[PDB]
């Protein structure tokens, strides 16, 4: 069982909810189990895409394709302009 | 700020399944920026069910009843069942 810090998580969750909203204990560990399952969803899809393309290093397009396929392709435009301010 | 989530871990995570084994250095960026859009919209759709029972305290139940309501959350029904 590897988790996301659950502060990080817990921070992330208290941004979406009003001000005074509470969250218990269980509700966050909840969401660190949900957001590990998300993680190996998507790379297990990218897994499969690096293989067919005749590569070994599972990379970026590799994981917005998984994410396309997989009903998340919201994420892909976001995604793409933080990765390239990341590396700018 | 997305930046703070540890690459590491994500990287881990990832290496969690045994046929994962060369990641490239980017795909770890991209599930932090990933991890705080799921993380955010999975919160706001079980506040939807805090709200609804007139509670305060979001509660793994409210989770399990908003996966049931989004097939993007399909994935997540035997993890967080009703």
């Amino acid at each position: 069982d590897i988790y996301l810090p659950i502060a990080n998580v817990a921070r992330i969750m208290k941004n979406a909810i009003p001000q005074t909203g509470k969250i218990a204990k269980d509700a966050k560990e909840c969401v660190q189990e949900c957001v590990s399952e998300f993680i190996s969803f998507i790379t297990s899809e990218a897994s499969e895409r690096c293989h067919q393309e005749k590569r070994k290093t599972i990379n970026g397009e590799d994981i917005l394709f998984a994410m396309s396929t997989l009903g998340f392709d919201s994420y892909v435009e976001p995604l793409k302009l933080y990765l390239q301010k990341f590396r700018e | 700020r997305v930046q703070e989530l540890p690459l590491a871990r994500i990287k881990k995570i990832m290496k969690l399944d045994e046929d994962v084994k060369m990641i490239s250095a980017e795909a770890p960026v991209l599930f932090a920026k990933a991890a705080q859009i799921f993380i955010t919209e999975l919160t706001l759709r079980a506040w939807i069910h805090t709200e609804d029972n007139k509670r305060r305290t979001l509660q793994r139940n409210d989770i399990a009843m908003a996966i049931t309501k989004f097939d993007q959350f399909d994935f997540l029904i035997d993890i967080v069942p009703r």
